[PDB]
């Protein structure tokens, strides 16, 4: 329709709010393939679209802000993704990246390992992951909640996402997590995103807008993504590269959104109206220091 | 170290044996009205170049091996670099084989016009 000249589609509020029982996900446009422009990679046109698409929810955008993506690398061993985000970002964003395997990256520090293995002393403003593993999808199991990297990334929202800040982490059909989705409801809003160069694909991003630190709603996450398997079982979403022709206002606003440090009694109506708007973002804004735990053995 | 890897001249004497170049540096979209210049915080292609993400167009990032600068520093990491549309086959050579002008910020031979 009128949203192939959309960045992608959105899950419709009236798809949320269903009781669906999970069906297998079957797409009437599987295996077309948009047309991307020459010489562009389809990793870049699709964290395009989806930056695009974050442009039009209310993140905070502070000075000093802090941005960690996960699931960064390719089997290119280049980071197209970073490169994205960091265009996309305003200048002097600190932009961290991670992936198992080892890449060559365009953010301020990369660390390579699993990403249970990566520790933080600081909070982050945005988390992103397109974290992956092609191995869930089979067709012949049945698609439980997975584990994993997705356990990992529950508790890190938990522990270090500033209040405020906001996250987009890439599911498919087979690679999801009912936890995750629960944790949807601790943000002032939330989606599953479909970028329309890989609508062909089961892929969304699941997008939490401005964390409040608590539950705002409580969500069955094993329901939520059977509404969303409904979802895309009953919209085919035309194929669609349109968005990628106009990149005149893709750069992310430097807001300089307020951040503070505030103990949790003193976050009040008024202050989680603040975060709900993306006016404000809670965390300290000292130093941002990573580290990856190592296994050492010697096999000899 | 009177031994050190030359790789620069490794991969020019490859691309003039007719030896494939590197691919997969990532190319990004944007407007293509920017400043040309060579070597950029963000994308600044104007209608005659293609910008890149600045590692992957870094023969000593892909390569995996030491950058030339005592201390290990990289020019285009980070950043992003304009290369001309009719040399972006080849951007990790185009990146070694040229050179910015230290005053306007263009490559010496495909921007600057400091010499007039
Ligand atoms: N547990 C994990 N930790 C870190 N990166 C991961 C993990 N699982 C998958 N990835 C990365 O996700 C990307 C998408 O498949 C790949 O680069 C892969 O290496
Ligand atoms: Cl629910
Ligand atoms: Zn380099
Ligand atoms: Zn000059």
């Amino acid at each position: 329709s009128s949203q192939a000249w959309q960045p992608g589609v959105a899950m419709p509020n009236l798809y949320k709010m269903q009781r669906m029982l999970l069906e297998k996900c079957d797409l009437q446009n599987y295996g077309d393939s948009a047309t991307l422009p020459k010489g562009i990679m389809m990793n870049v046109a699709k964290y395009t679209q989806l930056c695009q698409y974050l442009n039009t929810l209310t993140l905070a955008v502070p000075y000093n802000m802090r941005v960690i993506h996960f699931g960064a690398g390719s089997d290119k061993g280049v980071a197209p993704g970073t490169a994205v985000l960091r265009q996309w970002l305003p200048t002097g964003t600190l932009l961290v990246d991670s992936d198992l395997n080892d890449f060559v990256s365009d953010a301020d520090s990369t660390l390579i390992g699993d990403c249970a293995t990566v520790h933080t002393a600081n909070k982050w403003d945005l988390i992103i992951s397109d974290m992956y593993d092609p191995k869930t999808k089979n067709v012949t199991k049945e698609n439980d909640s997975k584990e994993g990297f997705f356990t990992y990334i529950c508790g890190f929202i938990q522990q270090k996402l500033a209040l405020g800040g906001s996250v987009a982490i890439k599911i498919t059909e087979h690679s999801w997590n009912a936890d995750l989705y629960k944790l949807m409801g601790h943000f002032a809003w939330w989606t599953a995103f479909v970028t329309n160069v890989n609508a062909s694909s089961s892929e969304a991003f699941l997008i939490g807008c401005n964390y409040l630190g608590k539950p705002r709603e409580q969500i069955d996450g094993y329901v939520m993504h059977a509404n969303y398997i409904f979802w895309r079982n009953t919209n085919p979403i035309q194929l669609s590269s349109y968005s990628l022709f106009d990149m005149s206002k893709f750069p992310l606003k430097l807001r300089g959104t307020a951040v503070m440090s505030l103990k949790e009694g003193q976050i009040n109506d008024m202050i989680l109206s603040l975060l709900s708007k993306g006016r404000l973002i809670i965390r300290e804004n000292n130093r941002v220091v990573i580290s990856s735990d190592v296994l050492v053995n010697n096999e000899n | 170290c009177a031994f050190a890897v030359d790789a620069a001249k490794a991969y020019k004497d490859y691309l003039a044996s007719g030896g494939q170049p590197i691919t997969n540096c990532v190319k990004m979209l944007c407007t293509h009205t920017g400043t040309g210049q060579a070597i950029t915080v963000t994308p600044e292609a104007n209608m005659d170049q293609e910008s890149f993400g600045g590692a992957s167009c870094c023969l000593y990032c892909r390569c995996h091996i030491d950058h030339p600068n005592p201390k290990g520093f990289c020019d285009l990491k980070g950043k992003y670099v304009q290369i001309p549309t009719t040399c972006a086959n080849d951007p990790v050579g185009f990146t070694l084989k040229n050179t910015v002008c230290t005053v306007c910020g263009m490559w010496k031979g495909y921007g600057c016009s400091c010499d007039q």
